Formats: C-alpha cells, structure tokens, sequence
C-alpha cells in the first residue's frame, strides 16, 4: 500500500540513478539603489536550507547569488542546454523579489538585482520539450518564492510512436496566491521555505511532492495577522516521491 | 510628532514653482501620442524620483531596523522645515499621479514608462510614503483599517518583524 504505490511504471516518476539531477538555486538578496528594493534579509538562512536539503535529495545544488535580470536568463538557459540523458528529474528554486505581471500562462514575475522583472510564464518555457529536449517525459519542478501582488491580506475568521505534449510534467509552486505578498521574517526567514524544509524533514521519506506542499499549504495558512496562502500550478501525469538513502 | 504628520496643513500643499511644474507636464503627458515624444517627461520624473530618495535619506532616519521596536526620526541638525519641504516634493507626485490616472480613462493598460515611476515596488520606501498620502488626501482608503493612526512619511513601512519577499 505505502511501499508498494512507489515502485510503479504508471502511478509514479523513476528516480532510479544517482544523481537525480541538478537544482539551480538564484538568490536574489541585495538588490540595486535605483529600484528601490528591501534587501532580502533571511534569504541567506533559507537558500543554505534549500541548498542542503535538495543535497539530502541527491541532486547537483548549484547556488548562483545576486543574479540581474539578464544574468537570470542566461543562467536558466545553460542548465537546459545541459545532457539530462542520464538524469530523471530536475529542480529550479527562485528566491526574490516579485510583482503582479499580464500574464498568459502562469502568473507572477521575479525581479533581478538590477530590478527589472523576468516572468514565471518565461522561466518555465525555457525548459519544455522542444527548447529543452533532454528532459522529455521528466519531472520539471519550479519553488518560486516571491510576492504575488502588492494586496496585503487580512483574511476571515474561522472557528479552531509515443504520444507526450511539449509541456508536460511541468510544476510550479507559488509561495503565495497571485495578486498577494510574500511574508519574511529577517532573522528567521521565509514562512515558505522554513515551513517547506520543515515538512521536506519529516514526511520526503513517506509522502509524495504534492502530499508535502499540502502540508507547506496548512502550515503557512495558519500564520500571522496578515494572511499568505501557498499552492502549485500542477502539470504532472505520476506522483514524484523524492529519493533519499 | 517631529518626524511625521498625521494631517495635512498649509504648508503640504504644492509651492508656485511645483505646481507649475505639475501643470506643464499635465499638458504635456496628454497631448503627446508616441514613446519618443514623452523622453523629455521620463527625464524629469526620473530625475525628481532619485533627488527626492536623495531627500528622504538625507533628512529622515530609521532607528532599530528589523524589530517591533522601530522608530522613525529626523536626522541630527534638521529641522521640521525640512522635514514638510519633502513631504510638497511628496505630494507632487501623488497629485500628478492622480491626473495621469484621469488621462489614462480609455486605454487603462497602455504599459507606459512614465507611470511605472509612479508606480513603485510595495517593499520600497515611496511605495509606503505614497500610500500614506493617499490615505491623508484621498480619505482613510479603508485597506484594512484600524484604530493606529498613519504618517505621512511612513518611515517605518517594511522595516521591523514581517517583510515583503
């Protein structure tokens, strides 16, 4: 029932060799005079988090720090010219800066240092079948962390041949709600990321992706007076059960 | 009180000079049609903007940053002239701001470079001051709406416990 639903061609995504694959990490925290953005404070603790956690996971962790918007592109442009014959899966973390966007696909932007914004929408059709060939039929996760509009949230009260379409596999986590803001502590950090480290600690080993970031979605959804609500834009066919030894 | 108002007075409103800046470019953001035409627009704005951050960070100052604990204050040797001859380059921006958004009635999504300016990022500090004067001039604004009463600089804004990003 529990062991058996993992091991499974049609229900679950393969995850058989070692490494899984890579995981690119841009951490966004000092941003430029001009644009007039807070420096990210706390992003450092959460970034170190993430960056040993997908370690843990068996994947390639590469951190890139302070990225402009340019920088951002051609960042996310090598790892999809990369050979992921060999790899099953493949991770991209965005911790930043953001804002509402005209969308046509997926919601929200990321800002650079420099402080012009590159697009979610963007980012995630960098890596779909005909740009990024290598990943084909392989899961393509995205942990964006960053606000989704400038609306502040008060809440309400409660009482206690082979057929596969070019983008496919495609997941995109949101730390909040589009068109709301993203919430940080500067010491403690994200209410994202340490509830999502928190949770990837205890249930990766039992639970799959979706399973885990329903639990990130009650965590933070408890928090505060002002209110956050995370979720994920899912386009997966298989349940994606992370490896660990 | 020194560092911030709660109402505005009779010094807040615009000089002669500001409002003459005002209805010039007023005329000329209307009346002009391309991009290129507005460069002499975009050129003023932007160099208003970063004189005026310039201003705030030269008069104001903002003491025990990331806690509960955060306090605005005027710099050393500064005194409330100062503080309301920011507060009119302030209110500069908010009125032309509000007569850029009467221009913009029909095409309500043109994604003009002008208005971006005027438009700034909620973790930023002329984000925070420019809603404060909206909530003075424009009559409470009732976004969430508490019994804490709101300063016109709101030098605190997105420093102390809870963050945007």
């Amino acid at each position: 029932a529990l062991e058996s639903l993992r091991g499974n061609a049609d229900l679950a995504y393969i995850l058989s060799m070692e490494p899984c694959g890579h995981c690119l990490i841009i951490n966004n925290v000092n941003f430029c005079r001009e644009s007039g953005l807070r420096t990210r404070t706390g992003s450092n603790i959460d970034c170190e988090k993430l960056r040993r956690r997908f370690s843990s996971l068996h994947f390639m962790v590469e951190v890139k720090g302070d990225l402009t918007a340019k920088k951002m592109v051609l960042a996310l442009l090598e790892l999809a010219r990369q050979d992921h014959g060999a790899l099953d899966c493949c991770v991209v973390v965005i911790l930043s800066h953001g804002c509402q966007a005209s969308h046509l696909q997926f919601p929200g932007a990321v800002y650079g240092t420099d402080g012009c914004p590159v697009s979610v929408e963007k980012i995630v059709n960098i890596f779909n079948g005909t740009s990024c060939p290598s990943l084909g039929g392989k899961p393509k996760l995205f942990f964006i962390q960053a606000c989704g509009g400038e609306q502040k949230d008060h809440g309400f009260e409660v009482a206690s041949i082979s057929s596969l379409p070019t983008p496919s596999d495609i997941f995109v986590s949101y730390s909040t709600f589009p068109g709301f803001v993203s919430w940080r502590d500067p010491k403690s950090g994200s209410w994202y990321v340490e509830t999502l480290d928190d949770i990837f600690e205890q249930w990766a080993h039992s639970e799959d992706l979706q399973s885990l970031l329903l639990r990130v979605a009650n965590a933070v959804s408890v928090k505060g007076i002002y209110k956050q609500m995370p979720g994920c834009f899912n386009f997966l066919r298989k349940k994606l059960f992370f490896k660990t030894s | 009180t020194p560092e911030s108002v709660s109402e505005l007075n009779h010094n807040h409103f615009l000089s002669p000079e500001l409002q003459d800046k005002l209805d010039v470019m007023v005329s000329i953001y209307s009346c002009a049609r391309n991009n290129n035409e507005l460069e002499e627009i975009f050129q003023e704005l932007s160099a208003f903007v970063s004189g005026l951050m310039d201003k705030r960070n030269s008069v104001f100052e903002v003491r025990n940053e990331n806690t509960d604990e955060v306090v605005g204050a005027l710099r050393a040797g500064m005194t409330i002239e100062d503080r309301d001859s920011y507060i009119r380059d302030l209110f500069f921006l908010h009125s032309l701001k509000v007569k850029i958004e009467e221009s913009r009635q029909g095409k309500e999504d043109s994604k003009c470079k002008v208005y971006n300016l005027l438009c700034p990022h909620h973790s930023s500090e002329l984000y925070g001051d420019l809603r404060a004067m909206k909530c003075l001039v424009e009559g409470c604004s009732d976004d969430f709406n508490p019994f804490d009463i709101i300063r016109v600089p709101d030098l605190t804004y997105n420093k102390g416990s809870l963050q945007c990003g």
